[PDB]
């Protein structure tokens, strides 16, 4: 049993016609102190999977080390490591889920919420969640922490059910994700303006975008607000 | 008298360990393998005898990798070679976990060295029946 110390907030994602998109800001909070700003919370595994992690940062770094090892280990005595026997998004997820559930079962969790995004070898999109309790689930859109409350509602207006996937383009999807990141920056006190975004396309491959910034913010209407009820000036 | 060659860690009257010398015979009886150090790397090559047309070509790989920067090849009892590489891998993982940096070739060499030497210390184990050629690139 423990308590999280340095933490990462939301991780949001959704799937479109040809792949999946996942994003997360670059902040490492220490309680209410916005302590670290160069924190990458999207972990690429090979060229078909990206693991986004929220929660305790020390545990995130541990999970990072675990993932790099899975890659090394999978390459051992494996002449097809970069082909038919390369790590699949589903293998990576099952592994982490297994670990997450064993750790909670020993009353010593990895204090995180994880989303595994990727494209399988047969083209299928892969999007699944797992957290510190070992709980898992899939949906056309997935978000952790605050994003679950404010991002899913916006992302679900684009893909409300399975049949909406093929009708959704990378452009529409990325636009929706970027808008969601802005909304989170407006109402989540533990969020940052800078974030990373990754796209896993069954055709274009893996596109990892670093140092993005929330832009086109509306603040002007603030000049007209005065007092908290009766004040006029 | 005699019998100095029947037990692994016994010193013969001339200070030798006959069981280790017999292990060498198993090595000399094996396929040939080599290693060449170049101006910025290393190359490993090995002879793979074709027992019959039935062996699927290019499928019975003998060269093995340790971590991501080390290659190992050997001659003699193949299973003993694999055993040694498994240990080498645990050894490399352990070093990286504690020190972060991938294991230096000289450091890795001694790791395999100490383990192999350990198998000449007791009569409860047999020496390794392989000679191993390995290496890679590191910080220097």
């Amino acid at each position: 049993t423990q308590q999280p110390i340095v933490t990462g907030t939301s991780v949001i994602s959704m799937k479109y016609d040809n792949g999946v998109i996942i994003a997360a800001d670059n902040l490492g909070s220490y309680g209410s102190l916005l302590r670290f700003n160069g924190v990458e919370r999207l972990i690429p595994v090979g060229d078909n999977t990206v693991v986004g992690i929220s929660g305790d940062i020390s545990d995130m770094q541990h999970i990072e080390r675990l993932l790099k090892d899975l890659v090394t280990e999978n390459a051992y005595d494996n002449p097809l490591a970069d082909a038919e026997e390369a790590l699949e998004p589903s293998y990576i997820f099952e592994y982490l889920a297994t670990v997450m559930y064993q750790r909670r079962s020993k009353m010593n969790p990895l204090w995180n919420a994880i989303i595994v995004a990727g494209v399988q070898s047969n083209g299928d999109q892969f999007l699944r969640y797992v957290n510190l309790l070992g709980v898992t689930y899939s949906s056309p859109t997935l978000a952790t922490g605050f994003g679950a409350h404010m991002a899913n509602p916006l992302l679900r207006k684009v893909v409300d059910r399975e049949s909406d996937i093929p009708k959704t383009t990378v452009q529409v999807a990325e636009e929706a994700i970027v808008n969601a990141m802005r909304v989170l920056y407006y109402r989540d006190a533990r969020s940052s303006r800078n974030f990373s975004l990754a796209i896993i396309d069954k055709n274009t491959g893996l596109t990892f975008k670093k140092n993005l910034q929330v832009e086109n913010m509306k603040w002007d209407f603030a000049k007209d607000i005065k007092g908290y009820g009766t004040q006029k000036i | 008298g005699t019998g100095y060659d029947l037990s692994n860690s016994v010193f013969s009257p001339d200070g030798r360990n006959f069981q280790v010398e017999y292990a060498v015979k198993a090595v000399e009886n094996g396929t040939t393998s080599i290693g060449i150090k170049c101006n910025d790397g290393v190359v490993f090559a090995v002879e793979k005898l074709i027992t019959s047309k039935l062996l699927v070509p290019q499928k019975n790989v003998k060269i093995q990798v340790v971590d991501r920067h080390i290659g190992c090849v050997y001659s003699g009892l193949i299973p003993d070679g694999r055993h040694l590489v498994n240990r080498g891998r645990e050894e490399a993982a352990s070093f990286k976990k504690l020190y972060k940096t991938p294991i230096p070739i000289p450091a890795f060499a001694d790791r395999l060295g100490q383990y192999v030497q350990a198998h000449t210390l007791y009569n409860s184990v047999r020496p390794f029946g392989v000679s191993t050629i390995f290496g890679g690139v590191d910080k220097n």
